[PDB]
């Protein structure tokens, strides 16, 4: 029976591979929690102990919603002076950080490094995506398809080709926020043409940080999307087509994928 | 008893069907949507082992003794003779390949001992189909060349037991088949092999979707990937966890 | 220049067609109804070499430099770089893979040196197709691991140059392909490899259908076959003789 | 230019794997040359120097026809006292020992160890077949067919099966006389049903020592028969048939064979 004596302490990566941050390294109750660059070595204003009581702490103070309405900011507050329930948090194995009482979820709503965080409604945005802890670097790897086959990336779309570790086009960076990005132009993200049973995954701007750009490497062996509840699938199990499509789970060989890191 | 890969008529399709069906048998429960093995304190000794048959022709086939535990490979039977590793316990011997003549190999069944015996590191020894069919053929025509018996055992374990554990090893295999060219394991594979226990335990102690100790893997270009989260892509490489605790 | 085996789409049929077509090019004359190579005093230096291409995909292929002489393999080219054995003479270097950057491997091109470098005898190193496709792939993605470069060279020479010489090596290969399982050379093969010169000379000095010195081969069960006659079955194993004298 | 200073000295094997022999080890001019057991170690009455002058000598005396008529015996005679041309001999790369003048050829005409030799007409009998020198032991080996395929031997006939060195049935002994014999029953020889464009090689009694039992492992890669001028061929290149047939040379994969010793 796995004990829970343990209380680890990690930094938190997220939108665009940035870090969760205590503004300027200042802690006065009320100070906004921002989304800065992931600093070179491990500083305090970027580290977070994930305590048993379900609170999240830097330098002993608490990660705190200002209030329970979608669009209110998270700040640093001394946890005892702070409103009890406004300081509890819950991190899901699916990569979202929810606040129980509010039902709202932590999200990074602007591009800028200097961005503030907010509780939002849960739409499973790439921007509502998070991934603890310490090594924030995106995960550089090759995604393998069927037998003999890997995702290759040509400008805007992507299809499958013969797995070759030499080719750069077959190399992807998966970011703490759940985006998949070609190590060539890390400003692209794999995206759904639309939220349809049919699209046809394209490459688009992560400027947007939408729900349709956040992917899960799920342990049934599918590449899953928690907003669409659909996975990445290889058209009619015919790869000559140069098309990969969002489709519901069957579990057939065509839907299965491997991280070949 | 009959969980068997026919290596004659192997396809990527064929080989998978097998590994699956094996993971299946090994699969004791699910933890956080990952197949964990059984609690060795939930299994009785006479129930503890599994038999996989690898056939070459038909004629021509050897069985393996798989601990249900690990998932480890305690032994292999080649006809009317069977052979056990020098560290299988008394149970493997009494409850497995009975009705046969039972000998003990002079080596442990970890790698750093098999490697010792093969005079060759894990990473110089090539994997593929033809190499596994060469293995079945060899082990079957019972020729006592320990040096080889090690080498060819290393091939099998990997392409079977390690295949069972890491979705990463299944593909590498499946890629060989479709490619028809042999491969040696890269830094990435060796990691997963060498880090199954500690990664297994991580997944299971996970609390805020966070590992209480950082598991550190190596990627093809010998860089460190340091994994502290259940939410990590890599974690997906794991298809079978050794049981360490219930949450 | 273009005598090339495509290893993609290999069949027993396919592979033969190749070896044949090669023996063809190497075939200087016939002595007693056996193909002899050319008199090295009949060939000029700029005419002395042949190029065999082994392709993996297409993309993805390396060339070999074959002395027309032997039949030996002086060098191999992998893209815009080529590599020569430390004992190829000045001729190979000036007249072969020109327009390329030319480096020298730190090993001779006999076996007892390649083996030295591979840290592994000829007889532990496995042969097959997947193993040759693994070789092309390797040598092409230019990774300086001498240890391997030796090992993988040994594979190729055998499956190509030794294949050219002994009808016995062609089959062993063809059997692998049809079987889809790797093999290591047995006493019988190593003999033929190690005894090509002395057997070549025998055939040629033959008078009353008798060799003036007994050539002694080894059969699969390490027994001696001692051959004193052109009329011997074994003599048939020889498909290409090094030239030693005209009768 | 290969010199011919060389004059080797070998024993001679032949019919049933027996040796060419000087009767009782006695040399008096006129003594019949017999076909004895191949003695354990190398004695003089079994060794033969093959001289430049085209004579064949044991202990310095000559291998000699009594006369030039088919059915006359070969004997030991002191070469100078002997009739010049009656002592010259010629061994062909095809394995026959001819006497130039007579046109007759050396042959072992009875089963018995105590058999005498005779010059005969050349019909390419298994009994007219010979193979020098020293190691008389038949050549134990496996004959490989097509790809993946070897001759296997079941009682009386023979077909092809998957090459397995384990199986005994795939093991053959080729005898100095050119017969091929299954190491199981070395009293059988591979034989032609008949001397036809069609047969269908069977296994029969070497009691007979016929022309249709003497095979050549020819260096074009065929198994050839010098009386029929035809080779061993695998019916319609279809092996399911369990039939191998005497047929004229095409050179196609189906006619080609390998000694896998
Ligand atoms: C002592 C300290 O404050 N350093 C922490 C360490 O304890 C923590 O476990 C690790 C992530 O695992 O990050 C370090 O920077
Ligand atoms: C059985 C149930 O209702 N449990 C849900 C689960 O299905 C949900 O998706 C998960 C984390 O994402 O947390 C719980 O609220
Ligand atoms: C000294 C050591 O080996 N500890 C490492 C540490 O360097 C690292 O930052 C942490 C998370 O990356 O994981 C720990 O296990
Ligand atoms: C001493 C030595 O190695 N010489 C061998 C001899 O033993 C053998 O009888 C003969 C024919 O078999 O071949 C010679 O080369
Ligand atoms: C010296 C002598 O008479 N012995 C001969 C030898 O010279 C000959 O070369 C060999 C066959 O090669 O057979 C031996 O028994
Ligand atoms: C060109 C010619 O007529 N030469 C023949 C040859 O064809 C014959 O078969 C051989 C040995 O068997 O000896 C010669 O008499």
């Amino acid at each position: 029976i796995c004990s829970s004596h343990y209380e680890p302490t990690v930094r938190i990566g997220g939108r665009d591979g940035l870090c969760v941050d205590v503004s300027d390294n200042a802690y006065n109750n009320g100070n906004p929690i921002i989304l800065w660059k992931c600093k070179d070595q491990l500083e305090v204003n970027q580290l977070w102990t994930l305590k048993s009581d379900k609170t999240i702490r830097s330098k002993g103070k608490c990660l705190t919603t200002y209030g329970y309405a979608p669009g209110n900011y998270v700040m640093i507050y001394d946890c005892s002076s702070a409103v009890a329930e406004a300081t509890y948090w819950d991190i899901w194995d699916n990569g979202t950080i929810i606040n129980p009482k509010s039902g709202l979820v932590l999200s990074a709503e602007s591009s800028s490094m200097g961005g503030t965080l907010t509780v939002q409604k849960n739409d499973y945005r790439m921007r509502q995506g998070w991934r603890t802890g310490n090594d924030t670097s995106p995960f550089v790897t090759s995604i393998a398809g069927f037998f003999k086959l890997c995702m290759e990336a040509h400008g805007n779309s992507m299809w499958l080709d013969v797995c070759d570790i030499t080719k750069e086009e077959q190399q992807w960076a998966v970011y703490p926020d759940g985006s998949i990005r070609p190590v060539q132009n890390t400003n692209n993200c794999l995206t759904c043409e639309e939220h349809k049973q049919g699209a046809t995954i394209v490459m688009m701007g992560c400027s947007n940080a939408w729900a349709s750009q956040r992917w899960v490497f799920k342990s049934d062996g599918t590449i899953y999307n928690l907003y669409d509840d659909m996975v990445m699938d290889v058209k009619s199990s015919d790869p000559s087509l140069k098309q990969i499509i969002l489709w519901p789970y069957t579990g057939n060989a065509n839907q299965m994928w491997a991280t070949l890191f | 008893d009959p969980i068997k890969f026919t290596t004659g008529s192997a396809t990527p399709a064929s080989y998978n069907q097998f590994i699956d069906a094996l993971r299946e048998r090994l699969t004791g429960g699910l933890i956080y949507g990952i197949p964990v093995l059984r609690d060795p304190s939930t299994v009785e000794k006479p129930n503890q082992y599994v038999t996989v048959e690898l056939s070459y022709s038909d004629t021509v086939s050897i069985q393996l003794g798989i601990d249900l535990t690990n998932a480890y490979v305690v032994a292999y039977r080649a006809g009317s003779e069977s052979f056990f590793f020098r560290n299988a316990p008394a149970s493997a011997s009494t409850y497995l390949f009975t009705g046969t003549q039972q000998y003990s190999l002079p080596f442990d069944g970890n790698y750093d001992d098999l490697e010792k015996w093969a005079h060759q590191s894990r990473q110089r020894i090539s994997l593929g189909l033809e190499a596994l069919r060469q293995g079945i053929k060899f082990l079957r025509s019972g020729a006592s060349d320990d040096e080889e018996i090690a080498r060819t055992l290393i091939v099998i374990i990997q392409m079977v037991a390690e295949a069972a554990r890491f979705r990463y090893v299944s593909k590498l295999v499946v890629i060989s088949l479709s490619n028809r060219a042999a491969f040696q394991p890269d830094p990435s594979m060796l990691s997963l092999e060498n880090t199954w226990e500690p990664l297994s335990r991580a997944v299971q102690h996970t609390v805020q979707d966070t590992f209480p100790q950082n598991v550190t893997l190596i990627n093809v270009r010998q860089e460190r990937v340091v994994v502290s989260s259940l939410s990590h892509p890599s974690v997906s490489a794991l298809a079978l966890m050794l049981f360490v605790c219930n949450p």
